[PDB]
């Protein structure tokens, strides 16, 4: 069987690229505002550093 | 050299606020703990406080 017509075909794919990017405050997200909280928080600092 | 997100070291308080109800009248501290007689524990006597 041999093709005698054509047709062209238009087909359209989505690929995401990228994602938000994001940043994070331990400081205010754990410890809101308080500094009682912040001074116990600074022995898990390094945590945060990763 | 490049660009970092940082977290919150910079706000320090400064002063405080006290908000409490205007109420002078002294509490009945001399009708629950100076009372003439006291109530036998098993008919215990319940006061409300306001
Ligand atoms: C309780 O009673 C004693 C003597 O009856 C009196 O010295 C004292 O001031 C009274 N305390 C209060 C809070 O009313």
């Amino acid at each position: 069987a041999i093709p005698t017509n054509f047709t062209i075909s238009v087909t359209t794919e989505i690929l995401p690229v990228s994602m938000t990017k994001t940043s994070v405050d331990c400081t205010m997200y754990i410890c809101g505002d308080s500094t009682e909280c912040s001074n116990l928080l600074l022995q898990y600092g390094s945590f945060c550093t990763q | 050299k490049g660009i970092y997100q940082t977290s919150n070291f910079r706000v320090q308080p400064t002063e405080s606020i006290v908000r409490f109800p205007n109420i002078t009248n002294l509490c009945p501290f001399g009708e629950v703990f100076n009372a003439t007689r006291f109530a036998s524990v098993y008919a215990w006597n319940r006061k409300r406080i306001s």
